[PDB]
């Protein structure tokens, strides 16, 4: 009981640290390669159409 | 990757491609002035040799 709210506590507290640092810059790098390959796909079709 | 690749071999034979439609473009431009200018040669001097004999006939 009063151990499992301490440790829901401590993982309240982990996943708010997750969120407020670590899930910015994965969600960032996603995005990054989100973009670099459409970019990529963008540049294809640009080449097709010239 | 294959894509990436086709889309730079694209890249560089439109290029190319253009760079050669153009260079078509000159070489039939200058093929016409080199047929233009013997059509022109071939008939002075066919006009040459007519008025030449033409001189001789006169002369004789």
């Amino acid at each position: 009981m009063s151990i499992f709210i301490g440790q829901l506590i401590g993982f309240a507290v982990i996943a708010f640290i997750i969120v407020k640092w670590v899930v910015p810059p994965v969600r960032t790098l996603m995005r990054n390669q989100q973009e670099a390959v459409r970019a990529a796909l963008a540049e294809s079709a640009e080449a097709a159409k010239k | 990757e294959a894509m990436l690749a086709k889309t730079a071999a694209d890249n560089r034979k439109s290029a190319e491609q253009v760079a050669a439609a153009q260079a078509d473009y000159e070489k039939e431009m200058a093929e016409a002035r080199a047929q233009a200018s013997a059509l022109r040669d071939e008939a002075r001097a066919a006009g040459r040799s007519v008025v030449d004999e033409k001189r001789a006939q006169a002369s004789g």
